[PDB]
């Protein structure tokens, strides 16, 4: 079917959102 | 230079993994080991000398994967792969179970040569070979169990398989069939591991809540310094907490420190004394005279007769597939249990 | 990244974690598909 | 109907756009002259999306 | 303290590295892969396949009882 | 406030001991960390609403959050069958969203917001040292947990009522119109013994007396609040207790203790407060089920269960308790305190009753005991239901025993923590947390011991 | 000045030989009173009914028992978790028959071994120390607890507490794994990680020590004459132990920092004895070891056996003998 | 600076990695075969 | 199950839960960022 598919680009949007956030502060220059 | 003499400083280089003569001895023994339990836990089966699956490969898991142990049909066979049995046929060697032998005599093997370079480090560095001597107590415990206990016994099947649920049931068969927890060598062994880890907790916290204020930081640990000369800890303060606490205290920290050597070594060579009794079957099964007491005495019970009784059953109900080349059939009739269960 | 020429220890570190978690997602998912499952 | 499903996928785009947003827009005081209004309206509008969907479930 | 081999970190956050490695390391992952998934480990290692722990005539165990012959004995058991 | 170890003198993995001082920050991260908690909240309870097959029983399917709001006595009628799947979905909602609130608050705080709150505003800038301030924080709190027992009690009385397991006529969502405010029975529960037949609180078996004794918490708490609000610690409370943040960190990480303890119990034995329909049987429960099952069945084939003596010479299926009562036999004879809603019509004055078990067993108490028996709280790790030598093809692991071992576990490591900050807190006060000065050693100038 | 303030001073005196404290006020008259009862009832206790169907158990000396078979047998399963003082009894002997020593010397044990961590903490405070051996202390407690009082009551009795004995330490132990399979529970896996690595690190940290030692003494005398009490100096060369070690191992794996050590050797084998404590306080809630029974099945659907089955085995051998007159129905539930 | 790439470091690292990374993929392999 | 309208996103609220392990995850990640200062 397609919602372990679903699912994994759900988990797998959300695993880079947190560490997304971290790498564009830490290149941009923002306080850390 | 002889050529002897520019190997042995190519051998003792200052390198990442320090290599040593003892390391001609330990590395290949000690892959060789490493690498059969792990292919024989991803890829080989018990099926044709236990009945059971015991790789991923059939589905089993970390905790259910083992390198079983060889078949009971060739008692104590060392079953090289170039033998009589397998012939060179590696597929057939590891249907066998020749990767049993063959990660037990390379782990023997690379546990002398492990501890082998425990002494050559030792004295290279300068110090004295106390953590070799500490060492030979798995040691004895590896000879005792994985070697000792199956010679004695009919075949290398009653050894351990090297699997987590394979120990497991090494253990509760030594319990079911030996009694081994009456066994007052193994009591002794569960002191001095009991005891050890005890030490070990205690030391360390009575280190950690004497330090000495070395440093501004909330943090402790960065107020030590390895070149430093004095004492990191109040030994004058842990000798008064402990003996106000319990009654008495160590005051001398040599003697602390080889009592934290001396008491799991000791608890390890004692059990391993005590397996080598039961490879020839002389347990601590029983109190002969209450034994005769119950027998005669239908009112007489103790908790040495339920486990007893216990093992009893354990032995009859697990024996039909523990051991599936005797062929045992023991009709539902006969297994012993109690009431409504 | 931040600096030219090299990869950040802590960005190889991230990546490599995440692909044990990975593997280690992989192997639990199969204690319940396939062999093993008991069913 | 339809378009209370595509509310919620908008809800949900927008949502994942202030999850990434916010902490970059408050660890970022450089950026913050242009960003303090848009945290305003992005809350806003994530406060009306929130609404829009709310509305629409009794809709459909 | 540094005994004189590079150290890891060094490594591991070079370009050089990852170029080799973004290849050899997934590599190695699919050879093991393709090792169970055609079959060859079942032949490699004698391991059934989930259709063959039981036969259409031996439905009971296959234990081993031959101290010397066992080629001939797993042969008959299939 | 530093963000390293040189200027605060923590390390990373100590490093929100650097938010003792900065209130703002601080208050930060309470603020997303109750973010958290009620995201939480909202999401397991969508996926538990997911998750949910309406006509197979809550404990079959690993719920925990779902008896809570049908307890209740939302979205289920009789027995428990859940008539509208909608309200747990809107519980699960709400908190999602002000879940998102709240996690916004504590970013801005904790990254943006004042470092500190106290040169901003008296009233909410504070000091662990102010006792004024603080114990205004509590009143401020005892305030709005009594606020809190009372919505418990508006929703039982005026608001659709709570599920009551002990209705008449079946367990059903009822109103409660006379709630206990009799203070004997209220603070007696709180007088009773912790051990068996007297089960300390845990006993409390009716919701007048759940409901009447959160109107007393609330009057409690609300005269509490504003006790602390309208004075200062006294001398005594003063001369006895460490005031610093990281004491009162100690106090509530105790308070938490206790309370996880209690719940882990509670949801164990109670079956009033955690209604078996939703959380299924408590061990209690399902052995006297397995007792009574067993009674039935003989009872059909012909048994006189009342004087059929066991292999011992007790009965087999009745026997007397030590104080007189009858009682099921076998080892559930330790489970003969046990009272559920199924069972009581079968008991008289005496304890079971020979005329109401030979005539008086109904058939769905028979279908209950059978449930109620084979959803026992046993099963492994990996959610095997039953006994641990069973076979795999029983998936099922009892919510009573998911919530009690957490809680006892996370009780436990609170008791540690409480440990911990309760002798941190205490060297800090004294000056002696970062070591023995060499110079004033104090074991230096003590007499030697003999 | 005032005969309390007089009083106070002395149960707080760190002169005392042996520290008493405001947590000793409770300890002591709690420890003792386990202490006599325990050594009485060992010695000469009648049989106790344990399993509540009048068939009672030896548990002491004088009725037949050896030091390694005698204990201080549970109370009854009839009392359960009931509170059964002596003057709850009709009769000493009553007390006795229904094992009355057992909770009367439990409850009082757990009471001091509280006080008792209470009291290292005050001792601590008193010394100046920093405050966290009770801490470590925890751990031994929390499995003496988890023993002998949250699984008897998950399990609905103080029957069901481990006996005071060494063969009904046995006879727990086997029947908590044929009801639990705590082997094969992770918590006690980690436990066992917890004690295997303590002995381990407790051997290597004496060893490095011992083999460290400077040279203070000759060959005649023994060395730990060598370290005198109360010294500054070090009494060993951390530097040439972690010479040896990071050459035994690799360099980065040794520990320099003797602080960090004694850290990492006091935390190991505590955090492995609390998760070993809170798997028995968990299956104390029946939630148990991993089951994998039946868990490999061939193509067809016939079961292929492993490990765990062979476990599962001897898990029924012991459970269908355990109290093998107690069990009417088919399910051991209670 | 400018240090030997092949070492008995390298060795030792890669006769652990290698089979490990292998023995992973094999394994998960495993996890997709059906009964 | 989530009421009929809302069954496109099932597949989301199946991993919505697990998000705050993400989040103590996270900081570790943030900490690995800055050096563990
Ligand atoms: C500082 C303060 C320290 C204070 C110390 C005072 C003692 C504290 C501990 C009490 C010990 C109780 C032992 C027996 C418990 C028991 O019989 O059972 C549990 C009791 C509840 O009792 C039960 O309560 C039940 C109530 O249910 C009854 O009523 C219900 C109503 O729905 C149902 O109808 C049910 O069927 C019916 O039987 C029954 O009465 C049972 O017979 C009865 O046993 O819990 C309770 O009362 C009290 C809650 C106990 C908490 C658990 C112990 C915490 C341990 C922590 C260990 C930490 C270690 C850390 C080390 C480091
Ligand atoms: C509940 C968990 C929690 C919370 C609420 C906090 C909160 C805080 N910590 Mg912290 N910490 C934690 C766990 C937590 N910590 C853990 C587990 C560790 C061990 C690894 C640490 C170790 C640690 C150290 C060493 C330090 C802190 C510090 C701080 C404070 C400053 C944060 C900062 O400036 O860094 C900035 C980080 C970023 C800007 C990265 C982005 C973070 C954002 C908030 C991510 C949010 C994503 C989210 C999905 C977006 C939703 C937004 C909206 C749409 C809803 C702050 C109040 C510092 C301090 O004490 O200040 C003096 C500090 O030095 N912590
Ligand atoms: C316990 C939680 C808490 C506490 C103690 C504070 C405290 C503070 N906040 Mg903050 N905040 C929070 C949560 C909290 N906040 C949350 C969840 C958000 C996201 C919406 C914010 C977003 C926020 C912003 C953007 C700002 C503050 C500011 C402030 C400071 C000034 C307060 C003030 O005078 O404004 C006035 C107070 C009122 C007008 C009272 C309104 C009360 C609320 C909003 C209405 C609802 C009341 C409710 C019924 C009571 C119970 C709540 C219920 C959920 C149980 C102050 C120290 C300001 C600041 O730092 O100044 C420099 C500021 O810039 N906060
Ligand atoms: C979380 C809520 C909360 C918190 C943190 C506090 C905190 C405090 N209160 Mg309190 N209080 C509260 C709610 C709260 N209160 C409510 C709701 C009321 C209304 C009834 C009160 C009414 C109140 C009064 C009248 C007083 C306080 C006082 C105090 C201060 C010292 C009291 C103390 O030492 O504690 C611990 C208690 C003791 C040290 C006394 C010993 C109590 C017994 C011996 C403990 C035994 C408990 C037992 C083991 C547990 C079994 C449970 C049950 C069977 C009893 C302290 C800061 C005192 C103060 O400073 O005044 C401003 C004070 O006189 N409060
Ligand atoms: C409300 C509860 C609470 C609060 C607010 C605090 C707050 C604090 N603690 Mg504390 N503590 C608590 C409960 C609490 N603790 C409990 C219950 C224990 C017993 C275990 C402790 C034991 C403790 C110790 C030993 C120390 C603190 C310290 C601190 C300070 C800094 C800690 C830090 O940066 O975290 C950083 C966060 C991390 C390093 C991550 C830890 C991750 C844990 C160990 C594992 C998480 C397991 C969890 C169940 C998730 C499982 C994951 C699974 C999926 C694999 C800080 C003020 C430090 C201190 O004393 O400061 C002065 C310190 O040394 N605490
Ligand atoms: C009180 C907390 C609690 C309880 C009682 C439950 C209970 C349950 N959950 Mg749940 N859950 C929780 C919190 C909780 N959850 C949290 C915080 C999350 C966010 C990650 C989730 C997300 C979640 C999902 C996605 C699912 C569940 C499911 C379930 C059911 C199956 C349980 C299971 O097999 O897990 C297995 C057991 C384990 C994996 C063992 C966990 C052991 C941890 C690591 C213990 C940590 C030890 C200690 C605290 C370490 C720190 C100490 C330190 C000092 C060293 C069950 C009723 C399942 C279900 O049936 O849905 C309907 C399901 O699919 N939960
Ligand atoms: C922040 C603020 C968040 C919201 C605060 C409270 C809002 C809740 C209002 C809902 C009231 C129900 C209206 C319809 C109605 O009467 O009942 C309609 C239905 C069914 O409820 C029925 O109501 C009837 C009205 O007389 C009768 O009482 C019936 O007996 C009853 O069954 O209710 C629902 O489906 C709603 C479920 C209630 C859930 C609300 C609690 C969760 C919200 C707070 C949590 C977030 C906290 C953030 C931190
Ligand atoms: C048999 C034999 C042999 C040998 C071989 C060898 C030697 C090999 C090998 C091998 C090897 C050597 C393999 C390997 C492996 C591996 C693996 C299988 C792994 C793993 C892992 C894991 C799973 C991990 C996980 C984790 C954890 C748990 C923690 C954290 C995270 C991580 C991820 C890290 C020869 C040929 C000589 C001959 C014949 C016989
Ligand atoms: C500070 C800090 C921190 C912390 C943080 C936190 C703690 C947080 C949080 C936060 C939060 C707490 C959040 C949130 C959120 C939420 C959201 C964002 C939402 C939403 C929404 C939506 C979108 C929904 C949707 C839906 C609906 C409507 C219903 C149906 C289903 C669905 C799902 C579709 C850390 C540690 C990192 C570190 C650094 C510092
Ligand atoms: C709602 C409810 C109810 C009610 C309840 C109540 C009414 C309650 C209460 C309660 C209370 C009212 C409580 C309490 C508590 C207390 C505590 C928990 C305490 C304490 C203590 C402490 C902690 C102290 C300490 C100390 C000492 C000992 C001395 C020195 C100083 C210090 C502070 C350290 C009932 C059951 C009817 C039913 C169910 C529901
Ligand atoms: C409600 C919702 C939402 C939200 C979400 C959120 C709220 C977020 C998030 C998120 C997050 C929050 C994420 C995260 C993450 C993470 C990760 C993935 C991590 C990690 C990792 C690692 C692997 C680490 C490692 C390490 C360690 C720990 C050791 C040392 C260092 C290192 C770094 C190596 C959305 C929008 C979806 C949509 C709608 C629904
Ligand atoms: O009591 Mn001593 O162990 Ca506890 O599981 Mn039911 O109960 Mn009797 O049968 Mn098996
Ligand atoms: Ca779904
Ligand atoms: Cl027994
Ligand atoms: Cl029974
Ligand atoms: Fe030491």
């Amino acid at each position: 079917n397609l919602e372990p598919i679903f699912q994994l680009t759900f988990l797998g949007l959300i695993v880079l959102a947190g560490p997304a956030v971290v790498f564009v502060l830490a290149f941009r220059g923002g306080d850390l | 230079r002889g050529w002897f003499d520019v190997l042995d400083d190519w051998l003792k280089r200052d390198r990442f993994v320090f290599i040593g003569w003892s390391g001609l001895l330990l590395f290949p023994c000690a892959f060789m080991a490493l690498g059969g339990w792990l292919t024989g836990t991803t890829f080989v089966t018990s099926w044709y000398t236990h009945g059971l699956a015991s790789s991923y490969l059939e589905g089993a898991n970390f905790l259910t994967v083992a390198v079983s142990s060889p078949a009971d049909a060739f008692g104590h066979s060392l079953l090289f792969l170039w033998g009589p049995e397998a012939q060179g046929n590696l597929t057939r060697w590891f249907q066998i179970g020749g990767l049993w032998p063959f990660v037990a005599l390379h782990g023997a093997f690379g546990l002398i040569g492990f501890m082998l370079r425990q002494f050559e480090i030792s004295r290279l560095v300068g110090i004295r070979p106390y953590n070799a001597i500490a060492f030979s107590g798995p040691i004895a415990v590896f000879v005792s169990v994985f070697l000792m206990y199956p010679l004695g016994q009919s075949s290398w099947f009653f050894a351990p398989s090297f699997g987590v649920a394979g120990i497991f049931r090494f253990i509760l068969f030594l319990q079911g069939f030996h009694n081994w927890t009456l066994n007052p060598f193994h009591m002794m062994g569960v002191a001095g591991i009991l005891g050890g880890a005890l030490l070990c907790a205690i030391h360390g916290a009575t280190v950690e809540n004497t330090l000495f204020e070395d440093g501004e930081d909330s943090n402790t640990f960065r107020a030590f310094e390895p070149t430093q000369a004095e004492e990191t800890y109040s030994m004058v303060t842990a000798n008064r907490f402990w003996s106000q606490i319990f009654g008495i205290a160590f005051s001398n920290k040599r003697w602390l420190h080889f009592f934290m050597l001396f008491v799991p070594v000791t608890g390890l060579w004692m059990s391993s004394v005590g397996i080598v009794g039961l490879a020839l079957n002389l347990r601590a099964y029983d109190f002969v005279s209450q034994e005769l007491r119950a027998a005669e005495d239908p009112e007489f019970e103790t908790f040495y007769t339920k486990n007893i009784l216990l093992n009893e059953g354990m032995r009859a109900w697990m024996a039909p597939q523990d051991q599936p080349h005797e062929n045992f059939i023991f009709p539902e009739e006969v297994l012993p249990r109690g009431n409504a269960l | 990244m931040f600096a030219e020429g090299r990869i950040p220890l802590w960005v190889v570190g991230v990546v490599a974690g995440i692909g044990a978690i990975g593997v280690l997602g992989l192997f639990f998912y199969g204690a319940y598909a396939g062999l093993g499952s008991s069913m | 109907s339809i378009v209370f499903q595509i509310a919620l996928a908008a809800l949900v785009l927008f949502s994942f756009v202030m999850v990434v947003g916010v902490p970059v827009a408050y660890a970022s005081p450089q950026n913050w002259d242009r960003s303090k209004p848009l945290l305003y309206l992005g809350s806003g509008i994530w406060a009306i999306l929130v609404i829009v969907v709310a509305l629409l479930n009794f809709l459909v | 303290g540094t005994t004189g081999e590079r150290p890891f970190s060094d490594i591991v956050t070079s370009i050089r590295y990852w170029v080799i490695h973004s290849i050899t390391i997934p590599m190695l992952f699919i050879a093991g892969w393709l090792f169970v998934s055609t079959g060859l480990a079942y032949d490699a290692f004698g391991t059934p396949r989930p259709d063959e722990y039981f036969t259409q005539t031996r439905q009971e165990l296959p234990i081993l009882q031959e101290r010397y012959d066992i080629n001939q004995e797993i042969q008959e058991f299939n | 406030g530093g963000r390293d170890l040189p200027s605060t003198g923590f390390a990373w993995w100590s490093g929100n001991a650097r938010l003792i001082n900065l209130s703002g920050k601080l208050l930060g991260a309470h603020v997303a960390h109750a973010g958290l908690i009620v995201f939480w909240a909202g999401a397991m309870t969508l996926f538990e609403v997911a998750h949910f097959i309406p006509e197979k029983p809550m404990y079959e399917q690993g719920l925990i959050l779902l008896p809570h709001i049908a307890t209740l006595g939302w979205g289920v009628g009789p027995a428990g069958e859940v008539t509208d799947i909608f309200p747990f979905f809107v519980v699960g909602v709400l908190h999602l969203i002000s879940s998102a609130v709240l996690g916004l608050g504590g970013i801005y705080h904790a990254l943006r917001g004042p470092e500190v709150l106290e040169e901003y505003s008296s009233f909410f800038g504070y000091d662990w040292k102010d006792k004024n301030q603080m114990t205004n924080i509590i009143g401020y709190h005892l305030i709005l947990l009594g606020c809190g027992a009372l919505l418990l009690v508006f929703k039982a009385m005026f608001f659709g009522g709570v599920y009551d397991t002990w209705a008449p006529g079946g367990g059903d969502v009822r109103v409660i119109t006379n709630p206990t405010l009799n203070p004997a029975i209220i603070f007696g529960y709180l007088l009773k013994a912790p051990f068996g037949g007297e089960g300390w609180i845990i006993s409390v078996n009716n919701m007048e007396d759940i409901i009447g004794g959160h109107i007393w918490i609330g009057l409690i708490c609300i005269s509490g609040g504003i006790w602390h609000i309208l004075t200062k610690p006294f001398g005594w409370a003063r001369r006895a207790l460490i005031w610093s943040g990281e004491a009162y960190l100690s106090y509530s990480l105790g308070a938490l203790s206790l309370m996880g303890f209690i719940a882990s119990v509670f949801v164990w034995f109670n079956n009033t407060a955690y209604p078996s329909e939703f959380y299924g049987p408590t061990g209690m429960e399902a052995s006297q089920s397995q007792a009574f099952t067993f009674l039935v069945r003989d009872q059909r084939l012909g048994a006189n269960i009342a004087s059929a003596q066991g292999p011992t010479g007790l009965g087999k299926y009745l026997m007397r308790s030590p104080s007189g009562e009858i009682i099921f036999g076998g080892e559930t004879m330790r489970f003969w305190d046990f009272r559920g809603p199924w069972l009581e019509p079968l008991r008289g004055p005496n304890g079971l009753d020979l005329d109401k078990l030979r005539n008086d067993i109904q058939p769905w108490q028979v279908r209950r005991a059978a449930e109620y028996m084979t959803h026992a709280p046993l099963g492994s790790l990996n959610s095997v239901g039953g006994v641990i030598t069973d076979v795999n093809s029983f998936n099922y692991v009892s919510p009573r025993a998911w919530l009690a071992t957490s809680h006892f576990v996370l009780g436990f490591f609170f008791l540690v923590g409480h440990l911990w900050h309760a002798g941190r807190a205490r060297a800090a006060a004294a000056g002696f947390e970062k070591g023995i000065d060499r110079e004033t050693e104090p074991t230096l100038f003590m007499p030697d011991l003999d | 000045a005032s005969l309390w303030e007089q009083f106070c001073q002395w149960v707080t005196s760190t002169n005392n030989r042996i520290y008493v404290g405001w947590f000793g006020t409770l300890m002591i008259p709690t420890l003792l009173t386990a202490t006599t009862c325990f050594i009485i009832a060992f010695i000469a206790a009648p049989p106790v009914d344990i399993d509540g169907i009048r068939e009672p158990v030896a548990g002491s000396l004088l009725y037949g028992n050896n030091i390694i078979s005698g204990a201080v047998v549970p109370s009854s399963n009839a009392i359960g978790l009931h509170f059964y003082p002596i003057w709850e009894a009709a009769s000493l002997d009553e007390w006795l028959y229904n094992g009355g020593p057992y909770q009367l010397v439990v409850f009082h044990f757990l009471i001091g071994i509280f006080c008792y961590m209470g009291r290292q903490w005050e001792l601590s405070y008193r010394l100046g120390m920093r405050p966290w051996i009770c801490v470590a202390y925890s751990a031994p407690v929390s499995a003496a607890t988890a023993v002998f009082l949250i699984y008897p009551i998950g399990q609905g009795s103080f029957s069901d507490g481990m006996p005071l004995g060494i063969s009904g330490t046995f006879n727990f132990m086997i029947v908590f794994q044929a009801e639990h399979n705590i082997l094969m529970h992770p918590f006690h896996m980690l436990g066992v990680a917890g004690v295997f690595g303590g002995s381990l690190f407790s051997a290597m940290h004496g060893s490095l020590v011992t083999s460290s030692l400077v040279r203070e003494t000759t060959e005649v005398e023994s060395q730990n004459y060598g370290y005198k009490f109360g010294q500054e100096e070090e009494t060993y060369n951390i530097v040439a132990a972690h010479g040896y070690f990071g050459r035994l191992i690799f360099q980065y794996a040794s520990f320099n920092n003797s602080r960090s050590l004694h850290f990492f050797l006091g935390a190991w084998p505590v955090i492995g004895i609390w998760f070993t404590a809170m798997g028995v306080s968990t299956m104390a809630f029946n939630l148990n070891g991993f089951n994998f029974n039946q868990s490999i099945l061939d193509s067809q659907g016939r079961v292929i056996g492993t490990w765990a089955d062979v476990l599962n085995r001897a898990n029924i051998g012991f459970e269908v003998m355990h109290e093998r007159n107690a069990h009417n129905f088919p399910l051991d539930l209670a | 600076v400018t240090y030997p790439i092949f070492t008995v470091r390298w060795l030792a690292v890669h006769t652990l990695a290698v089979p490990s990374v292998f023995f992973v993929g094999a394994i998960a392999a495993m996890q997709f075969i059906q009964r | 199950k989530l009421p009929e309208a809302y069954q496109i996103f099932d597949p989301l609220v199946d991993v919505l839960p697990v998000i705050p392990l993400f989040f103590l995850a996270l900081a570790f990640v943030w900490q690995a960022a800055v050096g563990f200062k």
